RNA sequence: CUCGAUGUUGGAUCAGGACAUCCCGAUGGUGCAGCCGCUAUUAAAGGUUCGUUUGUUCAACGAUUAAAGUCCUACGUGAUCUGAGUUCAGACCGGAGUAAUCCAGGUCGGUUUCUAUCUACUUUCAAAUUCCUCCCUGUACGAAAGGACAAGAGAAAUAAGGCCUACUUCACAAAGCGCCUUCCCCCGUAAAUGAUAUCAUCUCAACUUAGUAUUAUACCCACACCCACCCAAGAACAGGGUUUGU
């Protein structure tokens, strides 16, 4: 039973009714534009429509590299290289531009984010602009890849080896020597992980989500 | 995005460009008042120790919602009349530019993808 | 002498007791006011030239995104209408202003934890205490009332309106956040300066002119945003989409008013005079007025052409 | 009938009264007209101030 | 900065004496319904909340000699008998605390 | 500018006080009952509430054990925490310990309070207790009520 | 006036003021056809850029802009900062001197203290300036080349005041690289009727008009519940909530 990520509110101190208000809306622009499921990972292809376009209509594939944002505006970010050079779009999820929205492969990685593409090797950012799209059987669980990539020679973006982004898709063991990755386990914080207080509890706000959804189903 | 000390790259296929040189493209002006340079932009680069005309055809830094962000910055040369010099534009460009078509038409007809 | 409050001298039963009655008295205060027009109303003169109406005091609930018809994405706040009900009126002559002034409440507070004037002051107009008053400077014509409810539908789309909240005050800043002071290089031997005014003024003069910028106390203040586009109304939650963002944190108490600016003029003849009474409107409001140009959740979508 | 005070000659619009609200750029300047106008019962109360001495009495 | 002139005493009592630097009344002070010793109504009396000390140090004194030894926390739970007592049901399978004394008054055995 | 911080800043640095806090949880966990300073007694109280709540998720629970090894400086509580302290407060959903200002310390004078679980076999603290039912106003009360019910019941 | 100490060149930050105005505003003349200009009157509310070498103030150059204004303020501002220069003690080169030593000479290096007693000040609460694009219009004008003004619409930049829905720094929140809003004028002259002076004359004649704002309006405004707890409120104090006081 997958909810989706925007459907899930940040910790505050904002009324539950404006919250209430955007699942409202957000599920009645869902009846008109049917939002598939998808991870980060997954390839997509999005049709949007656009003004000053060869037939002003856009289509788009590539990988999901993040989600983020919540409620209505929600954005997913989609990469990849055309003609050798790196292309990055982000996409609101509830935009009435937004025509129709694709998912050519279901799948997951063993990364929630994936911006190190970035700053690894072109042959795992390449995507292939038409490809027929993949069967994903009913009632099966989603496949998690398990593609640890190459990266480009330092420097990179970000200190992918640092723990606070704690990334365990790259081969440091590759990319990176013995005094680097002692180096980098420098900043690490085991407090971090048993900080009880630090965590969110989503079961019953994910609980009373649900509930609402299946009354919007019914109405 | 593109400002002044910039280092862009040409990807028309002008003789000016896309020709061995020690030193690399680099913009020494922007032609705008808030001095940061954006795709649809004119700027002055200084290539080949000379001083051209290029237009912004994209940057790495993230911008407005459905818009591509690009990986590099990348730039097409173009002359004062607002001609370009080169004949062919391989790398994919975004389709905002035809808004700005009325005075990159040239451009925009040498340039083949749009994304 | 001893410092009191409500609940120390009451016992474990009569704890909940009180809190049940306090409650069921502000909810049935709250509901015998719903019939301003079946209750002695005031006479509801038609809208004429140069007239200045009520306004509102609403509860900053957030902000959302929105998309027009054209493909643009304006992001809006949603001010919430709670418990507003018009509790004092002032003739011009006793104003000691300009023109009649009307005074509107806002947000329900709990009786126990006010002053003794406010209480009897209320007592009489029966109705529970209001977080915040504020006072609104109207024209004869558009006299209301003391005890008339407030809801969103006051306003339409269409039309600009004025927020005045107290900013999210900061405490004692520096110059270079209090008002953008370029400070001080970090590098090439500067000693304890980087973040630091710099010069205060001349020699000559020997003093500090008044007015000169110094850090104090920043965020805390009255601003008003003019000229806010009403994009959307809620008349089930009584919720109003303003443009743009309005001054203040989450959960405060916000003025909505007519705009004053000269573009924005004279243009209530389509809007309600005084304000809206659904107690005698016969045809129901929709839930949602979504305006014009606004892309209605249920709308297909959008294909430029 | 502080409103119908008469001048003579043309000190109407050669007179100026002058202040300062104490910030930068806020020296002000008036003509007794100006003056008249934006408070009829001044004129009168300057003259008389100024008449008055300059001690803590004449508040 | 050295100060330009001495400052007088005038000027040093008007300074001092200020109500803002005078020490405030507190108007909070109770009395103990218990003990009869003045208290605070958001504080715990002072006298009844030494004497369940001193009776918590004597239980804990007992309980380390029972355990003799670090690193010695009973899996059971513990219940604390006073002189002319019996282990109860409710005792039974609880660590028994053995105090050569009778039971307090407040000291109700719930 | 520190708006929404629910944690403050004690101790040398963040590591600091999560020592700190541990060390304060294993005193509590061991004794039952432990004085220290307001703001240091208040910071981990949520941390003993949710050290609770994993003792009641259980030992089989690994998630549970690693929480508990971390929390507990003393490897004989954790059996403790486990069997005896988690089924004490099975019934109850949360609330499981008491929190009292006491008489500030006589040196530093420093805010002190005492926290303690629920049911601990240490004699029970003096606790702020609401006036009787006898008395006048609540005799009056009591009256408003019987005649209010009385009304209703018509 | 100060040698019983009044710290400087240039730069950083902050700017105050004068107009003898660089632009934007309003007028007269022209050797003013239009576009560009020149000159004179009025206007100081707003603004007047980024780099290369030089310690530079300045000048030279490359690219823009409407503009890259002149000065005063202890050659403003070192109890806010810098020390490249000048101006100590070291040393080298050229010259003068028998030598010690010296130079408007050049060149490398060379400690920049202070815990604020007093005066003054610490939200002058909210009307904004400019460029560009379309149209006007290839119109007025002009032999052609060339080529407007006014009005309307739109989009930007700067400045001020706010905010976190999206992006980003990051995540109970604070921020920009992000988003929203921003409303009056400014007086030189140009003209009717009309006397002294029965014409005529815009008037320190009486008088009408361009021609003016009592700068309009907005904001702020109830107060012995306050022991205690919480807070988007806060250095303390103060403020808001507790109908969330096991
Ligand atoms: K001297
Ligand atoms: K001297
Ligand atoms: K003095
Ligand atoms: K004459
Ligand atoms: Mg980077
Ligand atoms: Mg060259
Ligand atoms: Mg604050
Ligand atoms: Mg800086
Ligand atoms: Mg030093
Ligand atoms: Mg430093
Ligand atoms: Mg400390
Ligand atoms: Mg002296
Ligand atoms: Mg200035
Ligand atoms: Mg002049
Ligand atoms: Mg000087
Ligand atoms: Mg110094
Ligand atoms: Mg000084
Ligand atoms: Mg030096
Ligand atoms: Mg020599
Ligand atoms: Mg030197
Ligand atoms: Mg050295
Ligand atoms: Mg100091
Ligand atoms: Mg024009
Ligand atoms: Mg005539
Ligand atoms: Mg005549
Ligand atoms: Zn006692």
């Amino acid at each position: 039973r997958f909810l989706s990520p925007e459907f899930i509110p940040r910790r505050g101190r904002t009324d539950p009714l404006k919250f209430q208000i955007e699942r409202k809306d957000m599920l009645e622009r869902r009846k008109v534009l049917h939002i598939p499921e998808f991870y980060v990972g997954s390839i997509l292809r999005v049709t949007t429509a656009d003004p000053y376009a060869s037939g002003k209509i856009s289509q788009f594939l590539g990988i999901c590299i993040q989600r983020s944002g919540r409620g209505l505006g929600a954005t997913f970010i989609l990469r990849n290289v055309i003609e050798g050079q790196g292309v990055e779009i982000c996409f609101e999820l509830y935009n009435p531009r937004v025509q129709e929205i694709q998912v050519v492969k279901l799948e997951k990685r063993l990364d929630d984010s994936l911006l190190y593409l970035r700053d690894a090797l072109p042959e795992y950012s390449t995507f292939d602009v038409n490809m027929k799209p993949v069967v994903q059987e009913p009632n099966q669980k989603v496949p998690v890849n398990e593609l640890k990539v190459k990266m480009k020679p330092k420097p990179w973006s970000k200190r992918w080896e640092r723990p606070n982004f704690n990334i365990k898709g790259i081969r440091f063991d590759l990319c990176l020597t013995e005094q680097q990755m002692k180096e980098a386990q420098k900043w690490n914080q085991p407090w971090l992980e048993f900080d009880m207080m630090r965590e969110y509890d989503t079961s019953k706000i994910e609980a009373a989500i649900w509930k609402e959804i299946e009354a919007s189903k019914r109405s | 995005a593109i400002q002044k000390m910039t280092r862009v790259r040409v990807v028309d296929n002008s003789a000016l460009g896309n020709s061995p040189y020690h030193r690399a493209p680099r913009c020494i002006h922007v032609y705008k008042k808030n001095g940061v340079g954006k795709v649809g932009d004119q700027i002055l680069l200084a290539i080949k120790g000379q001083k051209k005309k290029a237009l912004i055809v994209g940057h790495c830094m993230p911008g407005p919602r459905m818009t591509p962000r690009f990986d590099s910055n990348n730039v097409v040369l173009i002359e004062d009349n607002g001609n370009p010099v080169g004949t062919r534009i391989k790398t994919p460009i975004p389709t905002s530019l035809r808004k700005r078509e009325g005075e990159y038409s040239k451009v925009l007809a040498i340039a083949q993808n749009f994304v | 002498k001893s410092g009191t409050w409500w609940d120390e001298h009451l016992s474990e039963e009569n704890v909940p007791f009180i809190k049940q009655l306090v409650s069921d008295e502000d909810k049935a205060q709250l509901a015998s006011k719903l019939c301003p027009l079946k209750d002695e109303p005031w006479p509801i003169h038609p809208w004429e030239p140069g007239s200045f109406r009520v306004g509102l005091i609403a509860l900053k609930l957030g902000m959302m995104p929105l998309w027009t018809k054209d493909g643009q994405k304006h992001v809006v706040t949603l001010l919430q209408v709670q418990d507003c009900h018009v509790l004092k009126y002032t003739s011009k002559e006793n104003c000691n202003g300009k023109m009649a002034t009307l005074s509107v409440g806002g947000k329900t507070v709990s009786r126990f934890r006010k002053a003794t004037s406010i209480l009897e002051f209320y007592r009489e107009l029966g109705l529970p205490p209001k977080q915040t008053v504020k006072i609104f400077n109207i024209t004869d014509n558009a006299a209301i009332k003391p005890g008339t409810p407030l809801y969103a539908a006051h306003f339409r789309p269409g039309q600009y309106v004025d927020v005045t909240a107290k900013t999210i005050g900061k405490g004692f800043q520096g110059v270079m956040k209090r008002w953008g002071f370029k400070g001080q290089p970090a590098t090439h031997g500067q000693t304890k300066t980087h973040r630091r005014p710099g010069a205060v003024a001349t020699g000559d003069i020997g003093r500090v002119w008044p007015g000169t910028k110094m850090p104090g106390k920043m965020g805390n203040i009255y601003r008003t945003e003019y000229g806010l586009k009403v994009w959307r109304i809620n008349t089930k939650h009584n919720i109003i989409y303003v443009n743009g963002s309005v001054p203040g944190h989450k959960n405060c108490l916000v003025k909505v008013k007519d705009s004053k600016l000269p573009a924005y003029k004279d243009l209530g003849k389509n809007l309600p005079f005084p304000t809206y009474f659904p107690d005698g409107d016969e045809e129901e409001l929709p839930e949602d007025l979504y305006d014009e140009n606004v892309c209605q959740p249920g709308a297909p979508s959008i294909t430029f052409a | 009938n502080t409103r119908h005070i008469a001048f003579s000659g043309n000190k109407w619009e050669q007179k100026v009264y002058s202040s300062h609200t104490g910030y930068p750029g806020g020296f002000r300047q008036v003509t007794a007209a100006q003056l008249h106008l934006r408070d009829p019962v001044a004129i009168v109360k300057l003259a008389i101030y100024g008449m008055l001495p300059k001690n803590l009495h004449r508040r | 900065a050295a100060p330009k002139n001495r400052r007088t005493i005038e000027v040093n009592r008007c300074r001092r004496r200020n109500p803002q630097k005078l020490i405030k009344v507190k108007n909070n002070i109770d009395v103990c319904p218990e003990c009869g010793h003045l208290k605070q109504k958001h504080v715990l009396c002072a006298y009844c909340y030494e004497k369940v000390c001193k009776e918590t140090a004597e239980i804990r004194r007992q309980i380390g000699k029972q355990e003799g030894g670090p690193f010695k926390a009973p899996t059971i739970e513990t219940v604390v008998l006073y002189t002319g007592e019996t282990p109860s049901e409710q005792d039974q399978g609880k660590r028994i605390i053995e105090r050569d004394r009778k039971r307090p008054s407040w000291f109700t055995q719930n | 500018i520190s708006h929404g911080r629910v944690f403050r800043r004690m101790g040398l640095g963040p590591e600091s006080r999560i020592h700190l806090l541990r060390n304060l949880l294993t005193g509590l966990v061991r004794h039952e009952r432990i004085e220290a300073p307001w703001a240091r007694v208040d910071e981990m109280r949520g941390y003993a509430e949710k050290l609770i709540d994993y003792g009641k998720l259980g030992d089989t629970n690994e998630r549970a054990m690693r929480m508990a090894d971390f929390w507990l400086t003393e490897k004989d509580l954790i059996p403790k925490l486990f069997q005896v302290l988690a089924p004490r407060y099975k019934d109850q959903t949360g609330g499981y310990t008491r929190m009292l200002q006491i008489p500030n310390r006589s040196l530093d004078r420093a805010k002190m309070a005492v926290i303690e679980y629920k049911g601990n076999c240490l004699p029970p603290l003096p606790l702020p207790r609401r006036d009787s039912h006898l008395t006048l106003l609540n005799q009056l009360l009591q009256g408003l009520r019987q005649d209010l019910r009385q009304s209703q019941e018509a």
